[PDB]
């Protein structure tokens, strides 16, 4: 597996048209997902990550400003980054994001993190948007083995002993942090309990305590379960994503959550910037921010 | 709007 040279091909396109494909070999994205696939089953589950690092939510396939983000940011390992999953679906280049992020993966795997989101799940990707550009350009049998590889993705991490970091939000399920160390992989997402909420579940501030989630399936908390949450495991601060915020980052129950969207532009109805967050040394959160076009 | 599983 010559990871420089597929790193090299697609950092490539840096400065072209935004759209211009970057088009791996079939063997070589093969081995971006079982080298990788072996790495995630190699770590925790519950990753337990030091700052300083960099912060993204939703990608969702943008790879132009996953490219802008890095640029921003530092191309890796200039900094280390934790991704908190949705790197495909919906946009136009799900193959080179997620592949550009396998990769760093593989070069940098004690400097570079992926969470698993709610799009990391074939009965997901199947629809949204995965599944048809994996058959269009390469074939049916390369989605699996990308499947295979989301199903050992990490679920959470915990930086510095302090930021819990997931994609979705928290469960009603969960109440030590060892339920989730307990998860084994390979796993589905399932439709109900720990995991499912970890990557569904979603804050409103007009819910007291636990309530119905519009996306018919998890729930969403309200602002007096996330201090609960934090004073019970002596965290000071909320990280997830998942959720479409116009500022790029959005915080929540008086600054004890934040939710990242890295994804700017991403929908026809308002327009979104998208949000890096910057966590120094000593866990203070500055953004850097893809404004919307 | 894109389709609330979520614009
Ligand atoms: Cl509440
Ligand atoms: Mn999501
Ligand atoms: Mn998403």
């Amino acid at each position: 597996l010559n990871l420089d040279s597929i790193i090299g091909r697609l950092l490539e396109v840096q400065g072209s048209r935004p759209g211009k494909n970057v088009q791996l070999t079939e063997n070589e994205i093969r081995g971006l997902c079982l080298k990788s696939r072996e790495i995630f089953l190699s770590q925790p589950i519950l990753l337990e990550l030091e700052a300083p690092l960099k912060i993204c939510g939703d990608i969702h396939g943008q790879y132009y400003d996953l490219l802008r983000l890095f640029e921003y940011g530092g191309f890796p390992p200039e900094s280390n980054y934790l991704f908190l999953g949705d790197y495909v679906d919906r946009g136009k280049q799900s193959l080179e994001t997620i592949c550009l992020l396998l990769a760093y993966k593989i070069k940098y795997p004690e400097n570079f993190f992926l969470l698993r989101g709610n799009h990391e799940c074939a009965s997901i990707n199947r629809i949204a948007g995965f599944y048809d550009e994996c058959k269009r350009r390469y074939n049916i049998k390369l989605w699996k083995t990308f499947t295979d590889c989301f199903n050992c993705l990490p679920i959470a991490a915990i930086v510095d002993e302090k930021i819990f970091c997931c994609h979705g939000g928290l469960s009603p399920d969960l109440q030590s942090m060892e339920q989730i160390r307990r998860i084994m992989r390979p796993t589905d997402v399932p439709d109900q309990g720990l995991l499912c909420d970890l990557l569904w579940s979603d804050p409103d501030k007009d819910v007291q305590g636990w309530g119905e989630n519009d996306r018919g399936v998890s729930f969403t908390f309200g602002a007096e379960v996330v201090a609960k949450f934090l004073h019970k495991h002596d965290l000071d601060l909320i990280c997830r994503a998942h959720q479409v915020v116009e500022d790029g980052y959005e915080f929540f129950a008086k600054r004890q959550l934040v939710t990242l969207f890295s994804a700017p532009n991403y929908c026809g109805e308002f327009d979104n910037a998208g949000a890096m967050m910057s966590v120094d040394e000593t866990l203070m959160c500055s953004f850097q921010i893809l404004k919307p076009a | 709007x894109l389709x609330r599983x979520x614009x």
